[PDB]
RNA sequence: AAUUCUUGGACCGGCGCAAGACGGACCAGAGCGAAAGCAUUUGCCAAGAAUGUUUUCAUUAAUCAAGAACGAAAGUCGGAGGUUCGAAGACGAUCAGAUACCGUCGUAGUUCCGACCAUAAACGAUGCCGACCGGCGAUGCGGCGGCGUUAUUCCCAUGACCCGCCGGGCAGCUUCCGGGAAACCAAAGUCUUUGGGUUCCGGGGGGAGUAUGGUUGCAAAGCUGAAACUUAAAGGAAUUGA
């Protein structure tokens, strides 16, 4: 929620989610296999094209 | 199993300092360090152990930089024990590079807004002022002190366990002048601890020899020098 | 909203999940709080409240699950707010507000037992709070910037502790808790505080009426611990008559007269009676004997001084002040203690009273047995610096003195052999933030005592050092080298001859003294009879062994 | 193989859209429920066993003709809906014949709301309440005690493991408890040494759950239920052959 898509497909590329979720239910009964299994996108903004030509450097 | 081709631990460590989650990028390059690639030191190793260590220093953390460098040497014997030499000197040169920046901005930026502070003294240090003193000292040890008790932990550290006896080692030498030099720089507790190692290392030395140990005799260098 | 129908029937049904497993703890001080900031109409919203806020508050300090933990600084200044906003609606509100009939409403609730015990729930809030500041004091690094963060809160307490101070509806006889709790924060406030508000001396600086209210403070502890201590002669408990005048003893310390706090501490003859009260009690007692022998000390009276500072530093075993010492022996009864252990700022200084145990005996040592150490031994004394003596000449490489011991002694040395300023500026270089001279409530006065102390104590040099072959003396220069008022050098050697007796004759209308001291070698066939007394000591002795 | 679909571009591949069913793997001789039965998330509503108890009432209890609540599937009437599958039926094959098995279609139905019907190998083919009589290892819930491991790194304290004990539950293994025609059953035992309490119900096989009367249902049908006549066996467990 807190940051844009950029830096969320950067965190979905280790599994840092993952790794995150793995060590908050430690606690409760520890877990092993903690992956993001699946992300679909639903709705999109409107189509700029200076957005993406810095998401291609 | 975590890693086949271990060039590939460098990747993932590198792609959590994207994130920059510091804690599982040391992980996995820990978990590599400890397991079947054992293979002596392939040139992927230097940059592995370099990374190790640069996070080691970061996150402040001795016994992590112990156990680094003791997987290494283990898997780097004498068959070339050039990359360990220069492992250990980076890691020592981090650790005293980033403190002398740690004294330089908590001993300017903060004690320059102490030169403007309450020195016209309030109650809450009158009350303070029958124990401790100056106020430089009572700031820089919250932001400086830290770093200092880990230079002096890696100190010991590199000539406690990784140099005993150990005839391959001129570089146990050099540490220890480089932290003798270190001490009439900071504090000075950290000394008596280390002539009383120089000492209990030496009572180490002349006794036995039963590994290839410093045969402590004519042999100029060794020895002497 | 509805005329506490709906209010005090809420209020409970939100004050029924105090400390139930799985209340959360944390989304209750919410509900507590939308029954003042959700209640805004009169006896409604703003008479009532006091029972509302009761239970506000009592339930923010259990935020904490733990008694042995310390509160976060968050809750703790939201207690420090929250306790204030009740003190300042009932002040201007002069009614008893969980009961005794006022109107008809919203108060007069005396169909729940009685308004005392619930009425004197206002202090237990404040007293609760006092207890829980030491927490946050004990558990926190104390060379750390957050220490001082901290102790400028020691101020906003102070202020509460004043306010309900104030609130003198008691029924001295039940209020005395909160005078126990007001002298307990205000009885080792320094010289600083305590002579700072008389002395910048009274004309046109300081007796004003709107400048003479801080001055009340320091004769506050003679206004409240008089009635602590002589209504609870008649009264039950033993803490609040035992706490409240060793308070009265360690606060007439450290700035005022060692005869007005002797009859005190005497007067409670402590010393063989408190045997059988509790180690938080027997702590703050060894804290004032230790104040009494510093203001002796710093008073120059330098041998009760040392008779009183004797098995403390004699037992190893001297953090009865400090935090915890040593190891192993219970570590089930070494966690009880890390709770009894004093806050760091009350701590007086330890190589503060390591330099007055050993120059206390540095005053009493190097002058007494200087008499019968000329071969003459039969007055030894084998508890003093000797303890260190023996062993810090017993090494070979010895240079320049860096800890208290060694920078005691290595100046103690060259005022034996009388060397007056050799004796003098090795105790007055880098001890002064070593914690000798600064680290005392008073500058250049303590060194005044103590170099004064060395300047009578470096006359009385000659008398038993120097007057080997001394055949003619000399007395106006005597006084002028060492730079004293001539009399207060007089005096003492006029002592020396009443008290040491020195085989020398005295003819002060003159100003000189021939001395003709020869037993120079008449002493040493007599260091032979040093024995010959042994042999006759025991031959009145033999006898008795045999028969 | 054929009936069916397809150069008015089927089948295969991509991006979307809608629809109505259904909750895989995790899923177990695991759990809950009076039985039928019950599985994605989250919220709301009332219920419930077991455990814990130095709380409370003081025999208020067990089983039950009459009477009553729920009752899979199919089935009937009314409204909404119709993806899949599919009694009827339309064919295509095989076959001596196929009115079936196999294959392409396919109405009722399958799904939801509201009225009925009240039956199943509705099974543990085994009524309920209570007491007594071997051992072992696990398991699900609650409690209790104890080296040690791991997370909260500060570990008080909770959670995940480990070792035992207590009580309720689903089951298992084992034995000359004992029983039984045996198969087998810690209950199907404590039965000629026959008696703890109580409800329902069986009397050789057919005829027959048929006829008739009554009653319930719109219908289908449900509950109660004989006789004449025929017959020497029908049947249960286990053995040896084919």
């Amino acid at each position: 929620q807190t940051n844009d898509l950029k830096e969320v497909v950067n965190k979905l590329i280790p599994d840092s989610i993952g790794k995150d979720i793995e060590k908050a239910c430690q606690s409760i009964y520890p877990l092993h296999d903690v992956f993001v299994r699946k992300v679909k996108m639903l709705k999109k903004p409107k189509f700029e094209l200076g957005k993406l030509m810095e998401l291609h450097g | 199993a975590y890693f086949q081709r271990p060039e590939n631990a460098l990747k993932r460590a590198n792609e959590f300092l994207e994130v920059g989650k510091k804690q599982p990028a040391l992980d996995v390059l820990y978990d590599v360090m400890k397991s079947k690639k054992h293979r002596t030191w392939q040139k992927i190793h230097e940059p592995i152990m370099l990374k190790y260590l640069e996070l080691c220093v970061d996150l402040r953390k001795s016994h992590l930089a112990k156990e680094g460098l003791y997987q290494y040497k283990n898997i780097c014997q004498q068959v070339n024990i050039k990359s360990l030499e220069d492992v250990v000197r980076a890691y020592l040169k981090l650790a005293e590079e980033k403190t002398e920046a740690a004294k330089e901005e908590s001993q300017q930026m903060v004690l320059d807004i102490e030169d403007l502070d309450n020195i016209q003294t309030p109650e809450s240090v009158l009350l303070s002022a029958v124990s401790g003193e100056d106020t430089q000292d009572r700031t820089d040890r919250l932001l400086l002190t830290p770093w200092v008790k880990f230079l002096w932990e890696s100190y010991r550290q590199c000539l406690d366990l990784l140099r005993n006896n150990s005839r391959v080692e001129r570089l146990y030498h050099d540490i220890a002048q480089q932290a003798f030099k270190f001490c009439l720089q900071y504090t000075r507790k950290a000394e008596f601890r280390k002539l009383c190692d120089n000492l209990r290392m030496h009572l180490s030395q002349i006794q036995r020899h039963h590994n290839q140990s410093t045969a402590i005799n004519l042999n100029n260098p060794e020895s002497q020098s | 909203e509805i005329t506490h129908a709906v209010v005090i029937k809420k209020l409970n049904e939100i004050l029924q999940a105090r400390g139930k497993k799985g209340t959360d703890r944390a989304a209750q001080i919410e509900l507590l709080q939308l029954l003042v900031q959700i209640a805004s109409e009169n006896n409604l919203g703003e008479g009532v409240i006091v029972k509302i806020k009761f239970n506000i508050i009592a339930s923010l300090y259990d935020y904490n699950p733990n008694l042995a933990t310390y509160m976060k600084p968050e809750m703790w200044q939201k207690c420090l707010d929250c306790i204030n906003e009740l003190m300042d609606i009932l002040f201007a509100n002069p009614n008893i507000f969980v009961g005794e009939n006022i109107l008809e409403e919203s108060e007069n609730l005396q169909n729940v037992d009685q308004p005392l015990r619930v009425r004197g729930c206002i202090l237990t809030l404040v007293e609760r709070m006092d207890e829980e500041f030491t927490k946050i004091m004990q558990n926190t690094d104390p060379h750390s910037q957050e220490y001082v963060e901290h102790l400028k809160d020691e101020a906003q307490v102070c202020a509460i502790i004043e306010r309900v101070q104030r609130y003198l509806e008691e029924k001295t006889e039940e209020i005395c808790r909160v005078y126990l709790r007001r002298i307990l924060h205000t009885y080792y406030k320094f010289d600083y505080k305590a002579h700072q508000r008389q002395l910048t001396p009274p004309e046109g600086s300081s007796k004003s009426e709107q400048d003479q209210a801080e001055n009340e403070g320091e004769d506050s502890a003679v206004l409240m611990e008089r009635l602590c201590k002589y209504i609870y002669a008649k009264d039950r408990t033993d803490r609040i008559r035992t706490c409240a005048i060793l308070c009265h003893i360690y606060h007439h310390a450290l700035h005022s007269r060692w005869y007005q706090a002797r009859d005190l501490m005497l007067m409670s003859h402590l010393q063989d009676n408190i045997q059988h009260a509790d180690p938080p009690v027997q702590i703050l007692y060894n804290r004032t004997m230790v104040q009494l022998g510093i203001c002796a000390f710093r008073q120059g009276l330098t041998k009760d001084a040392h008779n009183a500072l004797l098995d403390i530093q004699s037992s190893g075993r001297a953090k009865e002040l400090l935090g915890q010492g040593l190891l192993l022996r219970s570590l089930q009864e070494r966690n009880q203690e890390q709770e009894k252990v004093e806050r760091r700022r009350q701590e007086p200084f330890h190589l503060h009273i390591n330099l007055e145990l050993l120059e206390c005996v540095y005053l009493v040592s190097a002058m007494l047995l200087e008499i019968p150490y000329m071969a003459a031994h039969e007055s030894d004394a084998r508890r003093r610096m000797i303890s260190k003596q023996f062993h810090h000449q017993l090494r070979v490489g010895e240079r320049q003195p860096l800890l208290g011991p060694p920078e005691s002694m290595r100046e103690h040395v060259v005022a034996a052999s009388k060397a007056m300023k050799m004796g003098d500026w090795k105790t007055c270089h880098s001890f002064i933030i070593n914690e000798k001279m600064n680290g005392k409530v008073w500058d250049l006065f303590p060194e005044a005592d103590k170099v004064r102390t060395m300047l009578v104590r470096k006359i009385q040099e000659e008398s038993l050092r120097t007057y080997l072959f001394t055949y003619s003396s000399v007395y106006d220069s005597i006084s002028m080298e060492t730079l004293s008022d001539m009399f207060e050098l007089d005096l003492p050697t006029v002592h020396s001859i009443i008290s040491k007796m020195i085989i020398n004759e005295e003819l002060m209308a003159s100003l000189d003294q021939p001395t003709q001291t020869v037993v120079m070698h008449r002493t040493e066939p007599t260091a032979q009879q040093n024995l010959a007394l042994q042999l006759a000591e025991k031959l009145g002795s033999l006898v008795e062994n045999n028969e």
